[PDB]
Order: C-alpha cells, then structure tokens, then sequence
RNA sequence: AGUGCAGAAGAGGAAAGUGGAAUUCCAUGUGUAGCGGUGAAAUGCGCGAGAUAUGGAGGAACACCAGUGGCGAAGGCGACUUUCUGGUCUGUAACUGACGCUGAUGUGCGAAAGCGUGGGGAUCAAACAGGAUUAGAUACCCUGGUAGUCCACGCCGUAAACGAUGAGUGCUAAGUGUUAGGGGGUGCCCCUUAGUGCUGCAGCUAACGCAUUAAGCACUCCGCCUGGGGAGUACGACCGCAAGGUUGAA
C-alpha cells in the first residue's frame, strides 16, 4: 500500500539515449525486491526556477513502479544528490 | 506503524476461544506486543519523545487491567502474569 | 556609452544609487543624491530629486540612452524621480521587472529606532 | 469536486497559482478545504523540483 | 468500558537537503565612488571593496499547500523522496459479566539560555571601539565587535506553567462557527454517542462571569487559607554536575 512513483529528473543538454539510459535505470533500480512496472512515458524536456549550473532545466517521464519493502527507491534516492548528472529526486506514495 | 496486517494478526491469537477477540488478555497483548516494537524507534532513533504519550497512556490502560485479575480466578492472572509479557 | 543603455538603478532610503548602465557590467555612468548637494531630509525626496538623472545623461555627452528595459531595484521613494527623470534625452524608460529586494525571511534584521 | 490532483501535475495547479510560482491563499478561493489541501500540496511536492519559480 | 475497528486528522512526533532567501567573502561575465550610516555624527568597506549576479555546491531552512486549523496533559508546533509510530477514538459496541474514583509510597520528568560531543561564525548581538547630546550620556540610535548565533551524547527547573483556571454526578433555551471524521442520511435538511469556542436564555456567586456544549445545587481527595509587614535575615535539614535548592523561632 505504498507507491514508489519513481519520477526524476534527467540531464538537459544531452541525447535521446542517455535519457534512455537513466530512465530504463529507474524504471530498473526497483525490480529487483518487487517490480509492478507499469509505463514508461517521456514528460517535459523544460527549464525550473532558478539555474542549475549555468542552466536551468532538464528531461522528464513518468514511471509507475511500487514497493511495498520501502529499499528500492532509497537507491534511486541515495545515489542521486552525489552525482549533479541525477539533479532532482521527488517520489511520491499512491496510498 | 505496525502495519494493520500486524494489529489483526497477532490479536487473534492471544486469547482462547471465549467467543470473541477483546479479552484481558488479548487487549492488553496487542498494547503491549506494540509497546515492545515501538521501543526500538524509543531506542534505535532514541530521540522518541511523543508516543511516548501514546505507550504510556496504554501503559495505564493495561495496569489497571493488571492490577485486580486475582479473583477472577487463580488461573488467569497466575499463568497470564506469566503468559503476558511484562513485569510484576 | 555604447550607443544604448542599460538602468541598474538603486536607492536605499539613503544613497539613492541612480546607476543607467549597459547591459553587461561595462561601467557606463552613476548618480547619487550625494552628487547634487541635498542632504538635510531632501536626500529621498520628489522635491530634491527633481534633476538627479542629468548628473548621469548629460555627463554623458556621447550616448545620450536610449531605453531602460529596467530592473527597478533597491526601491525608495527616489525612484520614481529616477525614473520620469530619465527621460530628458529619449532615456526611454521602457520596460520594468516587478523584481525588488524581496528576500525570504532567511536574513537578520538590523535595530529599530523609537 | 474535482477529483485527486498529485505531482504528476503542476500546471493543474495554475488555476489557483501566482506570477511568481506561489498559490494564492484558500481564504480568498474557498473550495473543498480538503481537496484542494492536497491538490495544492502536490504543487508543493513540486516546489521540490521548482518548476515553478520563486522570483524571476 | 478497553483491543476489534473505515482507518483518519492536524505544524501529534522522529524524515538525509537532490534544488532555493546561497548570506557581510571577493580576480570577477562587470568595474569604481560607492554595499552602506544616522534624534547628532563619527562609526565605517575604497592606495584597485563596489551596484547584481555569469560558475554561486556548501554554514541551512522549507521561504511558498500555512488558517485562530488541529494530534497531545502543560513547553510545542510548517514542503517531503518519506525513514517510522502509538493511542486518540468520531458508530455501535463481538468477547468477560464490575470489568473500582483524588491518587504523599516509588518513577519522577518539564522554556531560550543554565546545562553534555567538538565542530563554533552566515557572523550579527552582549562589552560596546566610536561619534553626539537641548542645560545635561560608555546610551533605545549608529557600520563593524571575542560566549552563543552551524550541535545526533550527563541531567534538569527556576517563568506572568498569566493557564495566576486542580480533577468524580448530571444540570434548568438551544441554536451556533463548525471539526478530519459521522449517528438518519445524499453540493438537499442534521444531532451529539461526540469535540471545540461561544452571543447568551434560566438560575445562583460577592461585585463579576459561567450557561444543554456551566465557579450556581448534590456525594471528592492532596489540602491550604483564617488581619499585615518584617521573615527567609539567627539559623537550618536533606536531595544535589549547575543556576542551586528546600527547610525555618524570633
């Protein structure tokens, strides 16, 4: 009874594939301990508030994936503050 | 929390077949079964201070349980002062 | 001084900073109300900054601005005196930003006065 | 009224949004108080990614 | 009645800081006459600080859903990616057939500071360096300035705990603002099994206030109080890392 709606926030100035790469990871980081991966769309490629490091923006999608342990989302999580390729990391709970 | 799997689960279990659940065996059990698991965030993350109104609020429900069962007969409050556990 | 300008203009309740610049931090011309005399309770005021932007365009003599496309900061009561003003040329304040000191609530405030 | 709105939106959110990326106050809307509690949370749990701004 | 309970609320609590008020620092995309200073100025950064922000991660707070809303016994209280967690119980109560009330034994524990890690500066605030004053200033005024301002570990307790309200039994108009959540229900009328804040019938207290949701009248305990000081000063008994307490004739 706990959504790990595993959305984020990819690189801007980049290609195709590498949001390729970093969404079939985060549709990914979670299927093992538990998958119910759903869809994968591709949201809006668009800018934020302030800048990021000369820039402002980055890639976006929407990945439905659920996780009743509570582990496979702190992975995406955990190794996103680190790397400033991973710049934002907001899941949610479809309780 | 403990999740409501675990409230229905181990509630009834903890008392015999007197027609229902909700027993002075049984209320008190799950209280304090929960007591026991809600120690860990009171110790692991020791800096718990507000369910530690929601424990001993239940504290003081299954003390005055506790304290008088003697005459309902020498059973319950022997052998569940020994099939509870908590002190005294 | 090239041939355009660009208003980073600024007044604290003293010192208003009359500042028309251009658009990179290339240094084109200032004002102050510390450059025309007043400083006896006419430092802000409409009465006291009515010529507070020709110590900036005609000490300028070879671009004479032509827009602002403004950032109307560090506001006061001199700015609108630093503005209507900056039109004695062509000046042509244009455009604004509705963008202020308008920070969060996240400094520390300096005393207060009885 | 409306149904559920979460962080999958943030423009949904413009219908009670400012100029400057902040909603405006429920006293001056007045709707279903704990619908829209959620619905402008949700903006909020974008406020995470700011995709809306604080200032210009 | 308590555990069953839909669970469900609200800043009840534990959630790293990915991002942002990113700060007085400065070559700086940019430069010098100003970031800035005021009852009265020096204070004060310029013999290569500047104006706001191009890298701007960081010391950190959710800044915006934030309301007087409401979890909880008072001190409180704000996105969450949420790491966890009880009760509270709103409807009747399935089980047992009194399932006991104020509670000096114990335990105790409770505001910044005072307190415990070294971090200790984002550097403001004490001292004040310092100007200045009507006849009258180390000053509420003024840039800057060494505890502290950025805390996951020993224990606490004085405050207008000004909440100066101590807690069992109902209560003589109920509406009313309404609360997540609801007894009959189905953006339409609601009643407490309920909750709050009340304009306030009605009747008492003492001049006042409470009021279907009561200081009034009836069964309650730790108790204090019974004209003022001085008086907590001889002196004092026992807790105790510390402010210290906590006692006690005249």
């Amino acid at each position: 009874m706990r959504t790990y709606e595993v959305m984020y926030i990819v690189r801007p100035n980049i290609e195709e594939d590498a949001k390729k790469a970093l969404v079939e990871r985060f549709n990914g980081i979670l299927a093992t301990e538990g998958a119910e991966v759903l869809e994968a769309k591709d949201w809006g490629k668009r800018r934020l508030a302030y800048e990021i490091n000369d820039f402002k923006d980055g890639f976006y999608n929407i990945v439905r994936v659920k996780s009743d342990n509570n582990k496979a989302t702190d992975e995406f999580q955990r190794l996103a503050k680190i790397s400033d390729d991973i710049i934002r990391y907001m899941v949610i709970r479809e309780d | 929390a403990i999740s409501q799997e675990r409230k229905n689960e181990i509630i009834k279990e903890y008392r015999v077949h007197e027609t229902d659940t909700g027993s002075p065996e049984v209320q008190i059990a799950v209280l304090t079964a929960e007591i026991n698991a809600v120690n860990e965030h009171l110790r692991t993350h020791k800096k718990d201070h507000h369910s530690r109104r929601g424990l001993l609020k239940m504290v003081g429900r299954r003390r005055h349980l506790l304290n008088y069962l003697r005459s309902k007969d020498i059973q319950r409050y022997r052998e569940l002062i020994k099939s509870l556990g908590i002190r005294r | 001084n090239i041939e355009n300008g660009v208003a980073h203009i600024r007044s604290t309740f003293n010192n208003t900073i009359v500042t028309i610049t251009d658009e990179f931090g290339n240094a084109l011309s200032w004002s102050s109300a510390g450059a025309l005399g007043f400083k006896g309770s006419k430092k802000s005021t409409p009465f006291a900054a009515q010529m507070a932007s020709e110590t900036a365009s005609k000490s300028a003599m070879e671009h004479g601005l032509k827009t602002v496309e403004v950032t109307v900061k560090g506001p006061g009561p001199g700015r609108e005196s630093a503005i209507r003003a900056l039109q004695s040329a062509g000046l042509e304040v244009t455009a604004i930003r509705d963008v202020t000191p308008v920070p969060h609530n996240g400094c520390r405030p300096p005393k207060r006065r009885r | 009224g409306i149904t559920h709105i979460d962080y999958k939106d943030t423009e949904l959110l413009k219908r009670f949004i400012s100029e400057r990326g902040k909603i405006l106050p429920r006293r001056v809307t007045g709707t279903s108080a704990k619908y829209q509690r959620m619905l402008t949370t949700a903006i909020k749990r974008s406020r995470h990614m700011a995709l809306l701004p604080y200032v210009k």
